[PDB]
């Protein structure tokens, strides 16, 4: 049956949703010595409020193969904040310190350009 | 000496202290039986943040297989019990 | 010459005695899994030679005249007793598995010497490395206590370190709903109460921490039941293995020295065996020990040093 | 006596004390060692060369001989030390009668 | 008073060449311009380097040889005495016992670098 | 009726890491059986 489709690590959303939860403790235990080693100025605190909403947006999600590869793609993001192949500019891309703001408000966005 | 025998009264003290300090959880509504997202309206996310807690003051892992049914503070000091043999 | 520091400065040093065919292999497995058909045949077709599994009367097969002593110096301890009541209140169950263990650790201290001595390999069957899948089923299904487990650990970490892993580890598989039917037609009353769930708990312990751990220092070579069958495929790949891991690679005539000084005394392989923990199971009063202690000096060639008994025709004796 | 042998044995004894009083460093200790060594190098060779003792002029050289290999030996079980510990700290070598 | 007057001038011109050097320049250092050099990439991990076992031996090796240098520095001396035969007995005792050391290091691969 | 021989109580008295327990040595332990503590 074309429906069916070969799977990548978890037969559906229950063994799937377990590595969401192992991946995220992975992460919720690196960042306070990533912020050591890459002397980052961000305290622990709104470092890990960041990893909180990076998985919040990936929660509408309800295929298991493309749960998957977002987990699959979160270790990778990991193993290079512990074996510190990223350098301190990449750590601190996520936190966006040098673009102004877009507003959303339909006014705002009337005043300043044709874009929606 | 100066490390006496584990308790289910004892362990309760520890499992609350670490609870009262979140700043995501009401302290008045603590209760010892209160569900951590019935009624204290907390998310999944918010359940392994508390379990990451409980490890380090009981040094332990915790499997996450584990910690799908640790959703009351009782049941968390049932676990520990059910786990370091302390029965009282 | 007996071997000692004069015969190693003499000459007689391992390396010298070792060709590139000298390996230890162990053959795991399941209960009722065939180990004993297979491992027949790997040594029989390398050369080797092959050590049947370490029974209950092990000891007493290298000792004497090598025939099985009557049970009351053996501790009373009973296979067959294990299956009918694993529960038993007189603690046979974890007594079963200390003594088993000793053995074991016996024979592997027999093995390393006859590698060693003439270079010959050697064919074993569930080593002490894999004696642990036993005992923590045990544990799950509730014939033993936590303590029982405390005191083999303690044993095992004490004298486990001191010798070298196997050479080859040639693990057999077998489904344990196939165990099962294997149970059903070898015709044994006492082992057909096998439950299920305890053969599980053997395959879990097999391949969730035997294996694993094992692959980093051994060579592993796993197998399925049907696989197994044929031994021209398992000696072929045990002939083209590289062997580029292993303690075995650090290893000089100066640490094979003190390795082979130890197999060579058997009051040194099992000091720690008899450790003073006073657990209820493995504990014998002092009345008993001493009165079974008197039966043993007793018997046939028992009561004074091998080679000095006249009641088994020792000759020489006011000279020897 | 004479003003510098008072202040050769004052070298000693500061030495000496600080080699019986340990602050947290092994290595810190066996400088002590050493600095003994060379008081009693420089007092030797004072009184032999001061008195004209020629046989004598040797015995400064074999102190500082086996002074110097008994260091190396000093220091090879620092270094152990260090490979267990992962520091020198003398408190890590409690582990007997304690 | 010739040689203190030697030694002084060659360590107070080394001197006053530094102090001319820390201060002529114009200095601005910043959080970058100071960090350690590394390899242009943030550093991995921030544990000090670790103790490597053979660099050790050829120091206590240098200095366990140096240790039988001196005792064979008086040679020159020792070749004036009248009883030469015991001279030259120890003094090829000194140099032969110094050529087992090198040997038994040697034959127990303590001159090796493969670990 | 037997003689008297030391049971498990009795002997355990010799078992501990001093003869005399005191508030001071309560954290003490016998040593290990091989003289070997683990790597660590
Ligand atoms: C003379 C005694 C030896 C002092 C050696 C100090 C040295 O050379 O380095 C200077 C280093 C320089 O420090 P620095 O180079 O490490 O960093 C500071 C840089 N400046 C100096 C520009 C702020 O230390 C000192 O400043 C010591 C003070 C010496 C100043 C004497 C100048 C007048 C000499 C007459
Ligand atoms: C007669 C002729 C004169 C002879 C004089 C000989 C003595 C001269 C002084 C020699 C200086 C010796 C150096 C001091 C030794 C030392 O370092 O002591 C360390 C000791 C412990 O160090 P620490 O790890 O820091 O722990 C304490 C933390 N508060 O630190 C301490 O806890 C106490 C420090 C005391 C330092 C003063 C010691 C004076 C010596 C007393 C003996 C005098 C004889
Ligand atoms: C004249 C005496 C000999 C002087 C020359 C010594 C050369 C060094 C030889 C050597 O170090 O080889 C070791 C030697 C042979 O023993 P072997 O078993 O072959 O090697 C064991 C290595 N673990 O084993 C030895 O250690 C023998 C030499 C011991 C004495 C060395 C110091 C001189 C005394
Ligand atoms: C007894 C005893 O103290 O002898 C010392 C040991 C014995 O060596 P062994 O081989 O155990 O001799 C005992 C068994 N025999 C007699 C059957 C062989 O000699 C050595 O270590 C080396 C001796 C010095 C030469 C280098
Ligand atoms: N509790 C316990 N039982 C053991 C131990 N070693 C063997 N046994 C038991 C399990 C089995 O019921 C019995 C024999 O096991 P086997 O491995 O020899 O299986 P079997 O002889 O039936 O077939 P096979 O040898 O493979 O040809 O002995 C042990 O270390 N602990
Ligand atoms: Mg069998």
């Amino acid at each position: 049956a074309s429906t069916s489709v070969k799977p990548i690590f978890s037969r559906d959303m229950n063994e799937a949703k377990r590595r969401v939860r192992e991946l995220y403790r992975a992460w919720y235990r690196e960042v306070p010595n990533t912020v050591h080693l890459f002397q980052l100025d961000i305290s622990v605190k709104q470092g890990r409020d960041k990893v909180r909403e990076m998985f919040k947006k990936n929660a509408h999600i309800t295929d298991p193969r493309v749960v998957d590869l977002l987990v699959i793609k979160g270790k990778m993001e990991l193993e290079e904040t512990i074996k510190v192949w990223k350098q301190r500019t990449h750590v601190m891309r996520f936190f966006h310190e040098t673009e102004a703001p877009r507003p959303k408000d339909f006014l705002s966005k009337f005043y300043v350009g044709h874009d929606p | 000496s100066d490390a006496p025998p584990l308790t289910l009264e004892g362990i309760k003290d520890r499992v609350l202290y670490v609870l009262k300090l979140y700043d995501k959880i009401d302290p008045e509504k603590l209760s010892v039986n209160s569900h951590f997202m019935k009624d204290l309206g907390l998310d999944s996310l918010d359940q392994v943040e508390i379990i990451m807690a409980m490890e380090d003051e009981f040094g332990f892992e915790i499997p996450d297989i584990d910690a799908e049914k640790l959703m009351c503070p009782q049941e968390i000091v049932d676990y520990i019990a059910d786990k370091k043999d302390v029965y009282e | 010459l007996q071997y000692g520091p004069l015969a190693y400065i003499l000459g007689e040093k391992a390396t010298k005695k070792m060709t590139e065919k000298s390996k230890l292999i162990t053959v795991d497995g399941n209960i009722c899994s065939g180990k004993s058909k297979l491992a027949k045949e790997i040594a029989e077709k390398l050369g080797l030679k092959h050590f049947p599994e370490a029974g209950i009367h092990y000891v007493d097969s290298t000792t004497g005249d090598g025939k099985p002593l009557p049970v009351q110096f053996s501790g009373n301890c009973s296979l067959e007793k294990f299956y009918d009541d694993p529960k038993s209140n007189d603690g046979n169950s974890y007594r079963l598995q200390a003594w088993l263990y000793a053995s074991r650790l016996l024979q592997y201290a027999d093995a390393l010497e006859h590698l060693l001595s003439t270079g010959q390999g050697v064919v074993l069957e569930r080593s002490i490395y894999s004696d642990f899948v036993f005992l923590e089923a045990m544990y799950r299904q509730g014939f033993i206590r936590k303590q029982c487990v405390d005191h083999y650990n303690q044993v095992k970490k004490v004298t486990i370190c001191e010798y070298l892993p196997p050479h080859v580890v040639v693990y057999v598989d077998v489904p344990v709903p196939e165990v099962q039917s294997r149970i059903q037609k070898k015709g044994n009353p006492h082992e057909m109460k096998i439950t299920s769930a305890y053969l599980q708990d053997i395959e879990n312990a097999y391949k969730g921490t035997f294996l694993p751990e094992m692959s980093e220092k051994c060579e592993v070579l796993q197998y399925s039941a049907w696989e197994a069958q044929d031994a021209e495929k398992v000696v072929e790949d045990i002939e083209y293995l590289k062997y580029d891991k292993g303690p075995w690679l650090d290893q000089n005539d100066r640490k094979l020295h003190k390795l082979r000084m130890l197999v060579q005394d058997k009051l040194e392989v099992l000091n720690y065996t008899s450790i003073p923990v006073f657990l209820p199971e493995v504990t014998v009063g002092a009345h008993q020990s001493d009165q079974v202690f008197q039966e043993f000096t007793e018997l046939p060639g028992r009561k004074y040093r091998a080679g000095y008994n006249e009641d088994v025709g020792d000759k020489w004796i006011w000279l020897k | 006596m004479s003003m510098v042998y008072m202040n050769i044995m004052m070298a000693f004894t500061v030495s000496l004390v600080g080699l019986l009083m340990y602050r947290s460093h092994l290595m810190s200790s066996l400088l002590c060692l050493e600095g003994m060594m060379l008081s009693l190098f420089v007092m030797a060779a004072l009184t032999i060369l001061n008195s004209h003792f020629t046989l004598a002029s040797m015995m400064p050289i074999i102190l500082l001989v086996f002074a110097a290999c008994e260091a190396a030996l000093g220091l090879s079980l620092l270094v152990m030390v260090s490979n267990t510990y992962g520091t020198d700290y003398v408190q890590n070598l409690n582990l007997l009668q304690c | 008073m010739n040689l203190m007057l030697a030694l002084l001038t060659n360590f107070t011109l080394a001197t006053l060449l530094v102090i001319i050097a820390f201060w002529l320049p114009q200095l601005n250092v910043y959080s970058e311009k100071t960090s350690p050099y590394e390899c242009g990439f943030d550093p991995m991990g921030s544990a000090r380097l670790p103790f490597s076992m053979k660099f050790f031996l050829v120091a206590i090796t240098f200095l366990l040889f140096d240790l039988e240098i001196a005792l064979l520095l008086p040679l020159p001396w020792a070749s004036q005495t009248a009883n030469l035969n015991t001279m030259l007995t120890m003094a090829l005792f000194l140099i032969i016992l110094l050529a087992v050391s090198l040997a038994y290091e040697w034959t127990q691969k303590g001159l090796e670098w493969t670990e | 009726a037997r003689q008297w021989q030391p049971d498990v109580e009795w002997a355990e008295q010799y078992g501990g890491a001093v003869m005399y327990p005191t508030k001071e040595t309560a954290h003490w332990k016998p040593p290990p059986w091989n003289d070997v503590d683990p790597p660590k």
